[PDB]
Order: C-alpha cells, then structure tokens, then sequence
C-alpha cells in the first residue's frame, strides 16, 4: 500500500516531504537534461552555469 | 495500468464452524474458454482460492473465498485520452513556427489548445467513480495541462518584451 | 356472476407493446401501434373471441392526450390466424399516432435556419477580411455539426436517413458552399489576380469579386427559400 | 407519495366477546378474511412495503368494527400544463375507491371531516425544486362501463421553485446577451474583433436554447422560457446585423492612429452614429422587455 | 381566442339539458365545470368533470343533476332534472384545471358567457 | 480548472492595446468556457432551488473574467473613442 | 443467427462529417498565404473537430480494448488535417513580408 | 396466464409448449466495426439428466 499520487496513503508527514524533495530534485536534473539542448543557441559557459546551479539545488533536495 | 485482485467470498449464514465446515475439492474452481467472456478493458490473469474464519456477533464462521486477478488493458484508453491529448500539446508546439507578429493567430492557437486540454481533462474522468485523489491518467493530462499554458505564458512573455514594451 | 350464468372477469393491467416504428419519415410521421389479443392453446374450434358492443366496444381513447403524439384514429380487427399448430382467434386493437412537429420547430428547425441565415453574414463583409468571414463560415460549420450530434444521439440506429437528416445535411451544404464561396472570391483576388494584371438568371462575372458577393446576396436566400419550399411541400 | 392508508368498516359477523375489547392480529388474519378491494386510479406501480414482514395491521372491537392500517408507496401520474414553465403550478391527484363493487354494495367516507381527514407530516417533505403548499380533500362518482363507483380524491396543490432556472438557463442567456451588446463600444475598424463577438455569442444562445429543454417533456406548445430564449435569440442576431450593417458603411480600413488630428465634416472614420444610438437604446430595450416579461409572468397564477 | 358558447333553455314549468362548447383550445385534460349565479350576488359550484370521467357535485343539487363531457367533441353537457322556482338563476360554463380549488370561481381561467334560466310555476 | 481559466484571461492584460482581435478571442473565450463548465457542472445534481458552495465560486470566476473583457473595452473605448475628442479638446 | 451489420447510420454519423472536416481542412490551401490568423482558424478548428469526432464515436460501442476500423479511418483523418496544419506552418515559416497584395 | 400448454395423446405422446423471452449472449468480435458480421449463438440442453 501507498502512492504519491495519494497523500493520504503515506505513512507520516516526513514521508511525504522526503518524497516532495525528491521528486524536486528529479524535476531539476530532468531539467538539467532538457536544458542540454540550449548547446545549439546559447553560450556554452553560460548554460554550464545553469546546470551547475541546477544540480547543486537537486543535490541540496536530496539531502 | 491498473491491477485487481477481486475476491468472491461465501460461508453459511445461519450454521458456525461448530456445525458446518466447508472445503476445497482436488480442482475447485474451473475455467472454460476465457475468450467467450465479456471483460472488455480486463484480461483475466489466474485465479486462487483461501480459507478463513471470521467472526462475527452471532459467533464463527468458515469464510471461503475465490481471488480473480485482473489486469486493465489500455488500448481504448490509449485511443481516447494518451494520444488526443498528446497532439493538443503538439498542436500547441505548432505555434512556436508561426510569426510573432501574428498575434491574432498564435493567441487563438494558445486558448483552442487550453480549452481542448480542459475538455479532454474533462472526458478522462467520466468512466470512473468519483475518486478523490489523482490518477496516473489525470497526472498525465495535468502535465499536458503545464505544457501548453506554458506555451502560451512564454508567447505572452515574448510578445511584451518584443512589441509592447518596445 | 350472473344468474343466467354469464361471468364478467376484469383486470387493471399495464402492457408494453412492440410498436416497429418506420422513422423515415420522423418527424413528420404517422405510425401504427398495435395490440393483437389471442388464446394461448385453444383452437378457433375450442374458444371464438369477439369485441362486445361492436366498433364501440373501446373506449377512453379520445381522452388520451399524450404529450408528443396525437391519436388520430383507431380501429378494431377480428380475425383467425392459422398457425403453426391450428386455427386461432385474433383480435387487435390499432391506433394511428400522428407526432406534433412544434416540438422539433422549436428545438431543431429554428436553431439550424438561423445559423444559415448567420453564415449568410459573411458575403456583406469585404474580401479582404478575411479572419472575420473565416470566423463565420468556421463557426456556423461547427454549429451545424454539433447540432447534429446533440440530435441523433436521442434515437436508435436506423440504418436509412431520415427527414431531420435531410434537412440538417441541407443546411450543411448550404454553409459549406457559403464558406466556398468566400475561398473561392479569395482565390480569384490574390491568386489570379496578379496573374491577369500581368498577362493582361445568368452567372455573374467570375473575375470580380464585388460581382461575386452581390451575386450571391441574391442567390443564397433565394435557393434557400426553394429548398425550404420543395423539403416542407414533400414531407407535407 | 408515502402513505399509512388505513380504513375501517363494520362486520358483524366477527363480533365476539372475551377478557380484552380489541384484537390486533398478525398481516395473515387479514388475508383469511374480507377486506376492501381499493385502488388508486391514476396510480401507475405502486408497492406495499413488507420490510420486515408485511407493513399491515387489523384490529377487530368488540363490536365488530374493524381497522385495516397499511403502509404504501403510490408513485402517480400528475397531468400538468406546462404554458407557464418555469413559474407554473400543478394539482396532482390521487383518487382511490373500490374495483368490483359498484355504489349500492360499497361506499367510501372520510372519517374525520374531509378537510382535517388527510395529514401530512411537516418534517416530511421529499420535494427538491416543488413548494407543497396544500391540499383539497373531496369526494364524488365515476360511471364506467361495469358501472357507477365512489371515488375519494384529494388534488395536492404545488408550485414551482424558480430558482434552479434563474442560474441554470436565465443567468446564462441575459449575460450572453450583454456580451453581444459589449460589441458595441470597439472602435468600428475592428471588424474580427466584434465579428467574434457576434458568432459566439449567437453560438452561445443557440447551445442555451438547444439544453433548455433538457428534462422537459416534449410537449409541442412553447413555455414561458422559450419566448425568453427566442427574445434573447432575437437581441443578439439583431446586435449581429446591425454591426453588419456599420461594417457596411465604413470607408477606411486602416484604424485611428495615435499620433494623428482627426478634422471634422489622412483623414479617419469617425465614431459611427449608430453605435452611438445603439449603445443608449439597445440596454434599454432589453431593460423594458425584461420588466414587462417578469412583471406580466410573476402574477398569473390564482391564490387561496 | 378561447371561447366556450352556451346553449340551453331560459324559460320552463321540468327538464332541460344545458350545453356548452368550447373552440380555439382542446379542453381534454383540463377540468370542466358549472357554475349558478341566483340573484344576489352567490356563486355557487354545481358540477364538474374531470380528465378521469369523475364527476363531482354540490350538495344542492346532489342527484338531480347529472354532467356530462363529450371529449371528441370537446363540449361538456348538464342534464337538469326537477327543476324547483329556487332554481331561477345564471349558469355559467367553466374550464381550468383546479389550483387551491375544484370548488371556487378561483381556480377557473375560463368562463361562459353564461345563460339565464327561469323557473315558474 | 476554473482558477487556470481566470488566469489565462489575466493574459489580456499583457497583450496590446491594439491587438483587438487577440483580447477579444481571449476574453469571450474564457467567458463562455467558465459559463460552458458551471451548466456542465451542474446538470448532474438535482433541480435545487438555492446557490450552493460551488455555484458561488463560479460565480465569482465569472465575474472576474467578465470584467476583465469589459477593462478591455473600456481601454479600446479610452483610446479610440475618446482619442479624437480630447486630443482636440487640447 | 447469422447477422451483418447496416452501416448507413454510422456513414451519416462519423464518416461523411470525418471527410467533410477534412476536406475543410483542405479549403486552407486556397487562401493567400498572409492571412495567418484564418489559416490557423482552418487548421486548429479542424484539429478540435476531428477529436471531437473520435471521442463520440466509440460511444455507440463497448470499452473494447482494441482499435476497430472506424478508428483507424478517424486516425488517418487525424493525420491528413494535422498534416495541413504543418505545412502551413512550414509556409508561414518562409513568408518574407506581412503585408497581402494592394491590388 | 402462464403461457404453458400441455397436452396429451391417447398413445402417451405429450406436446408441451412455452412461450418465452430469452436475453442470450452474443460473444462478438468488434474487429471490423461497423462493417462486421456476427454468428450469434442460442444453445440449450438438460440441466441434470446426462446424456
Ligand atoms: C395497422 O396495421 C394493421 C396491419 O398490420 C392493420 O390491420 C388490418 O386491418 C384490416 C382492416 O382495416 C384487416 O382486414 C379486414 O379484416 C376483416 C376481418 O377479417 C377476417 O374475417 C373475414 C370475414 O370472415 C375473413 O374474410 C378474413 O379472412 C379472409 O379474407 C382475407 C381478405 O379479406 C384474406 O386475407 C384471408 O386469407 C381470408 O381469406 C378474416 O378471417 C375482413 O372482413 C375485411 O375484408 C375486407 O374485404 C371484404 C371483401 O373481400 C369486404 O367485404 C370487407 O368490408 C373488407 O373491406 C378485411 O380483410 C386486416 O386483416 C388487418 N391486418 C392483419 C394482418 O390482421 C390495421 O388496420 C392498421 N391500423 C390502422 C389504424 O391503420
Ligand atoms: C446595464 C445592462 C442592463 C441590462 C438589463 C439586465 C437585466 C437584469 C434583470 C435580470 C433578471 C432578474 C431575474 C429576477 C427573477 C426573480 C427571481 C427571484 O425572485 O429571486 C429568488 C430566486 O433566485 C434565487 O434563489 C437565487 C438567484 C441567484 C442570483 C445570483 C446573482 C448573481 C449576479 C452576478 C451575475 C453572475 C452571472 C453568472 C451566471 C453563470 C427568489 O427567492 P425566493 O425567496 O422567492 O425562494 C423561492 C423561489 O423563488 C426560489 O428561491
Ligand atoms: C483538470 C486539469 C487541470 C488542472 C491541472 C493542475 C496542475 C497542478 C499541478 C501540480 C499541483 C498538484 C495539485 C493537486 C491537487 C489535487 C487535489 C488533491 O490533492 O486532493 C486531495 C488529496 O489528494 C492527494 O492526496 C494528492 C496530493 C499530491 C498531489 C501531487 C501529485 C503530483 C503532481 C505532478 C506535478 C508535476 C509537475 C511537473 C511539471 C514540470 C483531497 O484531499 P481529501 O481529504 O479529500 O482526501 C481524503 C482521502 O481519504 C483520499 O485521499
Ligand atoms: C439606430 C439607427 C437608427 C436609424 C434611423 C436614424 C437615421 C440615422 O441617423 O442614420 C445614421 C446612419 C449614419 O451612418 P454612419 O454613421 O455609420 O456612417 C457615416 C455617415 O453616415 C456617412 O456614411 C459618412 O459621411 P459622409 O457621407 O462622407 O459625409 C461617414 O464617413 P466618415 O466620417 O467616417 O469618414 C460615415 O462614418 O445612417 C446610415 O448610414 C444607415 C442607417 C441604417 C440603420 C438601420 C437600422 C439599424
Ligand atoms: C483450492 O485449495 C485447495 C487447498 O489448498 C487446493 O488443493 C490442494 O492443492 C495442493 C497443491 O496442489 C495439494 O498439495 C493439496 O493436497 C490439495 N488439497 C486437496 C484437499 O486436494 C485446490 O487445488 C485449490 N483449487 C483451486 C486452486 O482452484
Ligand atoms: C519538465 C521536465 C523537465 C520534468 C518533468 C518531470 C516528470 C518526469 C515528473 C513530474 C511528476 C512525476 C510523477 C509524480 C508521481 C508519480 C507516481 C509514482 O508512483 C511513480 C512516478 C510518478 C508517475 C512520477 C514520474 C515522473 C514525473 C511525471
Ligand atoms: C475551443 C472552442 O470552442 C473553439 C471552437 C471554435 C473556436 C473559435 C473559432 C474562430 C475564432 C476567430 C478568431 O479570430 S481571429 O481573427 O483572432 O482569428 C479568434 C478565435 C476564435 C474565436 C476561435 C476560438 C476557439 C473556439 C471557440
Ligand atoms: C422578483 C422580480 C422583480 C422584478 C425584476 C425586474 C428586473 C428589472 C431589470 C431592469
Ligand atoms: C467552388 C465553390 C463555388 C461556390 C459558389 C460560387
Ligand atoms: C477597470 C474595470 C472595468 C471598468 C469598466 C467601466
Ligand atoms: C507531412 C508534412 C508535409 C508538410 C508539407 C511538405
Ligand atoms: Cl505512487
Ligand atoms: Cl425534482
């Protein structure tokens, strides 16, 4: 039993923000992802930065 | 992309475990050909059987019941919500092509793709009870729904950087 | 019980009866709906039916006001049917129902005219403006097209069309050539236009579009009055 | 309708004498002997409860009266004139009285007086959009082909709720209505611009008056909310046409700068009189009709 | 227009039959009813008929009158019977299904022109 | 649904002046999709004679949508009806 | 009992408006490529009707979790009016100048 | 009334005939939908006496 998709079913309210920050933390590496194709248009150094921006903050919604 | 294990359960009414005990046979339950029956969405997967006493006010009971696994088949569901909606998001990437100077066209591109969005949004839902939590469908249609007002946010951004601000 | 022996035995019963509608007419049709009355075993030799009184032996139909029908007739038949295992009695008892076509006036009729009449707008607008007549003719097909849809839902799936049928596919080609109309005046202006510029009742003259849009100012109301004139004439 | 339906009559035949003055027996006492065969005549499929055992009770006096109670559920038919639809009232009957025995062998009376013989509970009311405001109790013959008969009817008197039609059809149509009229403060030059106002909004009405009879039955006569829908149908088409009608008469088709000097009669179009009309006259117009339709409807219907 | 003509007797001893007929509306599922008007100012309920054939009387005249519809023709008809020199009044012919009424003038929406009747003796 | 609807009318705001096309496609669109879902709504409950919870905030959703197409008119009337007339009156 | 299928009703309620949106779809091609805002109309309104078609048409069935023959023709009508669509963005894309012929 | 009729012959032979309405299954194969043919079955058989 239990689904993010139903708070209800989680255990505890810890649980349920573990699993909001974790799914932070993918929606900003799957950013990071995407973000990989503004290689074509943008600067490299630039987008360099927002990436490392962006997987700092996913590495700081894991811990 | 559902799976069910529905039960059907039976006992005596009146007589407790002290007075009747039912039991399994070598093979209980049997199936016939499966392709004659009329599960349409799901596709019988394997039955099993179980024993229990239950108790109730008027005392015990030899609770005897048959689980039928289930298993949901997409396929109507893929041609009538996953791919409409699918497109409307595509469609809604359509505008990304069309001429900002165009406003007029890429404005009513934006809200036919929201309204479609909330019309599908809407269908999706009719063939189930009114559950009050989020299906896997209905996520599927909220991030669609994020997709294309995005879309239409980041034109809406463009076009007043672009020409009402200069 | 009487005392010369006859026994009257009565009974309040509600029936439902197969009445085989033909629709090809809805809903300007009349239909026959039947009850036939038979003994189950019995042969004609056994038992012989007969309605008492004669032609007055039903009665309370001139009291029935149904809501969408009108009893316009009945009628009483007696007979003997040979069937499979003998001779029977049949009795049957008939009504012609004519259905009330105001309800259809108000509901499908009037909404589908005014919407021709709406796309009608568009030849009273320049050529030139062309989001605003697009946005006409697109409206006005969709209209048709859902009204459509919200009607033949409400029925059986009749294999053949029927009257309602034909005139909302009437109207549909109506607003469909009235939206032609306007490609068409497009396609002369800005696509032929230039290259005639460089290279150089009866029909109007195909080169001019004022020409056009005057012309079918005319011709539009008037086919559609015919065709109006020649549907209610033949369903009437 | 729910109903404790009970009757009395007098049997001589069961009189008797013992230690108590009344008898209650069980439902199957009722079956072993003579009871009333009534009826209700413009009932179409009713039940007799029998949760747990059958609903019904007889009580036998001393005397020989007897007391037949039961406990019934009569779903009827209501004849109703839907002219005046939504604002209509209705008298629905129910007439009950004997099957097989005709004037001269049974005859039905009310108890108490006919007025004070029928009582409806007060925290009973199941109605959702009707307004039970009474009932007549009276009495009298029907002669059908067996025969003559005593039928006891009482009409339950309701009136309608218009609240439910107020948001769900009415609300709706005078909104889209000024939505039409909206279209005529743009500027004249914005011929997509007030053409979108009048196809949608003709689009809209045509969809409200389409679902307005979405639970009525078909009857072939026009109600009250019908001539509403059709006036309200009639404002916008006319708003429609007369933007139709100044589109004709516009000359220029670039619009009015924001830099330039307009003279007076690269010049520009100026603002068209008849919106400058249209703007004053068509609210109100709509503003009489609307007091002339509530004012004419509220009050058809009689009183006390 | 709605109109319900009268027909009928205004001078007897007696029996007479009293008729009524309504154009311009199918009166088959509204109520048909009688009304007398004496001198005086009194309007008093005599008959009426229903959709269901059911007649309903005042205690008046409970058995000497007798109404009648014919719905195929759409009219409704009183067959008066011992007629006493009380009885000398206007009857009017009314029609409208019966809202807080069956009994008053009330609950009608339509009405005769009415017919005087005289009794003498 | 129906707060997602009041904020892509919000979007006119951002638009143009001028733009008359887009505003209007965009006000009158929403209006009638906020009108199209209460009646949707609300066809699947009885025939009630009062104003329930749900019907106050789409009510309410209305409202807002509707006065942002009518700000919108009132700007085209600001510009283009009173433009001429108080540029001469300088 | 062997039983065949009519297919007047579904002819007259899926089918003929599937090609008539389509062939409305095809009317696009006609216009001067700078009317933008009525080509767009054209195609999104084909787009919403042709979906509208495919999720009320499955109705008259059950919830049978494979695609019939109706389906697969509303599918490539899907296509044929979302292809229209896509070139005329292709079109819109190569356009130099937002002004149509004066005349 | 039940619409059963029995009858018997002098040699023994009984004819028994009944009246009915029967809602069977079609097991259908909506593969070709609208342009589909089906074999709808009707069976029937003893209950408990055996071949
Ligand atoms: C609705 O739809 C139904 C059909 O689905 C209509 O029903 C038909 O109504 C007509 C009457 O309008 C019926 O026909 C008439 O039946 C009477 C009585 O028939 C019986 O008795 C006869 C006298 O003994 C007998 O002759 C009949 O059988 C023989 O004759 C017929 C032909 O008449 C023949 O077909 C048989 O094979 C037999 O040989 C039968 O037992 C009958 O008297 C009528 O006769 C006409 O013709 C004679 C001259 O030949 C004339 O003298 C009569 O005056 C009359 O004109 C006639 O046949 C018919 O049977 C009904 N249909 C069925 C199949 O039962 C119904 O009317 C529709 N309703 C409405 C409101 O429209
Ligand atoms: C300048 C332009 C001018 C143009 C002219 C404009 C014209 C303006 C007139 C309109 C018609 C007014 C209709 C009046 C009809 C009278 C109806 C009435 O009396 O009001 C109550 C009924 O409604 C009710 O409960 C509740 C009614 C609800 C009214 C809510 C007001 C909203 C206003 C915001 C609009 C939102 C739109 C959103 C629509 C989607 C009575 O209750 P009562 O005790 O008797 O109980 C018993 C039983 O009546 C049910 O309650
Ligand atoms: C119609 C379409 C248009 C709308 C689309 C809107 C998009 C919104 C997006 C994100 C926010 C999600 C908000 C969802 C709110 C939905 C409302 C809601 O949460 O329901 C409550 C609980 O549900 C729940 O547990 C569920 C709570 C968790 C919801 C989060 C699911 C993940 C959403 C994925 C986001 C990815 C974004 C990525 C984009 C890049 C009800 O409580 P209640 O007491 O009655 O239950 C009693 C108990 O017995 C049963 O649970
Ligand atoms: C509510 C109307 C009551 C009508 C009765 C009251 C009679 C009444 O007052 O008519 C006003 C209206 C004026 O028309 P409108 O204001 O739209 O057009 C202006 C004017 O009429 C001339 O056409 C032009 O001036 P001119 O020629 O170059 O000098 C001017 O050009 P410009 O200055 O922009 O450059 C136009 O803008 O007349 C009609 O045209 C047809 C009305 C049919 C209306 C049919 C009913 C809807
Ligand atoms: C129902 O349950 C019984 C008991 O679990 C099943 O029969 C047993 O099956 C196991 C495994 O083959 C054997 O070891 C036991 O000896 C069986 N018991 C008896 C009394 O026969 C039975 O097969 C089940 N029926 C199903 C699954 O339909
Ligand atoms: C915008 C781009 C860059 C990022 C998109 C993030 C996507 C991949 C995220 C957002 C919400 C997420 C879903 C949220 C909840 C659940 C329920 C869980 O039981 C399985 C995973 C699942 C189904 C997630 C899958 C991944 C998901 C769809
Ligand atoms: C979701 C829906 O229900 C659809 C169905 C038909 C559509 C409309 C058809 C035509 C036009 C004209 C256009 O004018 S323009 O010059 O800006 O192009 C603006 C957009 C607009 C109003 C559409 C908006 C969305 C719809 C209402
Ligand atoms: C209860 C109705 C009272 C009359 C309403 C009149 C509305 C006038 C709108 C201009
Ligand atoms: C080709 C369509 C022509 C429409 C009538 C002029
Ligand atoms: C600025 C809100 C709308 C004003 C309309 C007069
Ligand atoms: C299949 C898309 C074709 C686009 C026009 C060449
Ligand atoms: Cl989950
Ligand atoms: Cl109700």
């Amino acid at each position: 039993r239990g689904s993010f998709t139903d708070f209800s079913t989680i255990p505890s309210s810890a649980f349920k923000a573990a699993a909001f920050f974790v799914l932070l933390s993918m929606v900003l590496i799957l950013g990071c992802i995407t973000c990989f194709s503004l290689f074509f248009f943008c600067n490299t150094a630039t987008v360099y930065k927002i990436c490392a921006w962006m997987q700092l903050l996913a590495a700081l919604c894991l811990v | 992309m559902d799976e069910h294990s529905c039960p059907l359960e039976f006992s005596s009414y009146g007589y407790p475990r002290e007075e009747i005990v039912y039991q399994w046979k070598r093979s209980s339950v049997e199936v016939g050909d499966t392709r004659s029956w009329r599960l349409y969405q799901f596709s019988f997967v394997g039955l099993r059987n179980t024993t229990e006493v239950v108790k109730t006010t008027s005392g015990d009971y030899v609770v005897m019941s048959v689980y039928f696994d289930l298993s949901r088949r997409m396929g109507y569901f893929t041609i009538q919500t996953y791919i409409p909606c699918t497109l409307i998001v595509v469609l809604s990437w359509v505008s990304f092509w069309i001429n900002k100077d165009a406003v007029p066209a890429r404005t009513s591109l934006g809200i036919t793709t929201v309204l479609t969005m909330t019309t599908l949004s809407t269908i999706a839902r009719k063939s189930l009870p009114k559950v009050s939590y989020v299906t896997a469908m209905d996520l599927f249609v909220s991030v669609c729904f994020i997709f294309v007002f995005s879309a239409l946010v980041e034109y809406g951004t463009l076009h007043y950087f672009v020409s009402n601000r200069k | 019980l009487h005392p010369d022996g006859t026994v009257l035995y009565g009974l309040r019963i509600t029936t439902t009866a197969a009445c085989m509608m033909d629709l090809r007419r809805y809903p300007l049709d009349e239909q026959n709906c039947t009850l036939e009355i038979e003994s189950y075993g019995y042969t004609t030799d056994d038992i012989e039916f007969y309605w008492r009184g004669g032609d007055k032996a039903v009665t309370g139909v001139e009291r029935i006001e149904l809501p969408q029908f009108s009893i316009v007739e009945h009628r009483l038949v007696s007979r003997n049917v040979v069937f499979a295992t003998g001779a029977y009695p049949r009795l049957s008892l008939s009504f012609r129902l004519k259905r009330n076509i105001g309800y259809f006036i108000l509901q499908t009729y009037m909404p589908s005219i005014l919407i021709t009449i709406l796309s009608w707008v568009s030849f009273w607008i320049n050529y030139d403006a062309s989001a605003a007549r697009v946005a006409l003719g697109i409206t006005t097909v969709l209209t048709m097209t859902t009204i459509n849809t919200h009607l033949r839902e409400t029925l059986p799936k009749i294999p053949y069309v029927k009257a309602i049928d034909m005139y909302l596919m009437g109207c549909f080609v109506f607003v469909f050539l009235a939206l032609l109309e306007y490609a068409f005046v497009n396609y002369i202006f800005f696509g032929r236009g230039p290259q005639r510029q460089k290279k150089l009742i009866k029909i109007p003259d195909l080169t001019d579009v004022n020409a056009i849009d005057r012309w079918s100012r005319i011709v539009f109301p008037f086919t559609f009055s015919l065709f109006n004139l020649v549907y209610w004439l033949y369903y009437v | 309708i729910d109903v404790f339906f009970r009757q009395s009559w007098k049997d001589e035949r069961l009189k008797f004498k013992g230690p108590m003055t009344v008898l209650r027996l069980n439902n199957l006492m009722a079956s072993k002997i003579w009871t009333p065969d009534t009826f209700f005549h413009n009932g179409k499929k009713s039940v007799a409860h029998n949760m747990t055992m059958p609903n019904k009770l007889l009580r036998i006096t001393e005397d020989g009266t007897l007391l037949y109670t039961m406990r019934l559920t009569v779903r009827a038919e209501c004849p109703m004139h839907l002219e005046d639809f939504p604002m209509d009232a209705h008298a629905c009957p129910l007439k009950f009285g004997s099957y097989a025995y005709t004037r001269a062998e049974v005859v039905y009376e009310w108890t108490r007086e006919p007025a004070r013989s029928v009582v409806v509970a007060e925290d009973g009311s199941r109605l959702n959009q009707y307004d039970l405001l009474g009932q007549t109790v009276d009495s009298g013959i029907v002669q059908s082909s067996t025969g003559e008969y005593v039928v006891m009817t009482t009409h339950f008197h309701l009136k309608r709720k218009i609240g439910y039609f107020v948001i769900q059809t009415y609300l709706p149509c005078i909104m889209t209505v000024i939505l039409s009229q909206v279209s005529f403060w743009l500027n004249r030059e914005s011929v997509p611009a007030r053409t979108v106002f009048g196809v949608t909004t003709v689009l809209t009405m045509t969809t409200l008056s389409i679902s307005a009879r979405n639970s009525l039955p078909k009857v072939a006569y026009a109600t009250a909310m019908d001539w509403f829908i059709a006036v309200c149908y009639a404002f916008v088409f006319s708003a429609l046409i007369e933007f139709a009608t100044v589109n004709y008469f516009t000359k220029r088709g670039y619009a009015w700068d924001g830099k330039s000097v307009v003279p007076e009669k690269k010049t520009f179009n100026s603002v068209s009189k008849i919106d400058r009309l249209s703007r004053i006259a068509f609210p109100l117009l709509f503003g009489i009709f609307n007091l002339v339709y509530w004012a004419t409807y509220l009050n058809r219907e009689p009183q006390l | 227009q709605v109109q319900l003509q009268e027909s009928g007797g205004g001078l007897v001893q007696g029996s007479l039959r009293v008729s009524c007929a309504a154009s311009g509306r199918t009166f088959t599922t509204y109520i048909m009813a009688w009304f007398r008007q004496a001198p005086g100012k009194e309007r008093e309920f005599l008959a009426a008929m229903d959709q269901g054939r059911i007649q309903y009387y005042g205690d008046s005249v409970r058995g000497r009158f007798t109404i009648s519809r014919d719905y195929a023709k759409n009219s409704v008809d009183l067959q008066l019977d011992g007629l006493r020199p009380e009885d000398t009044a206007v009857y009017y012919c009314a029609a409208g299904a019966g809202f807080w009424g069956l009994r008053t003038a009330s609950s009608y929406h339509y009405w005769g022109q009415g017919t005087q009747v005289t009794v003498s003796s």
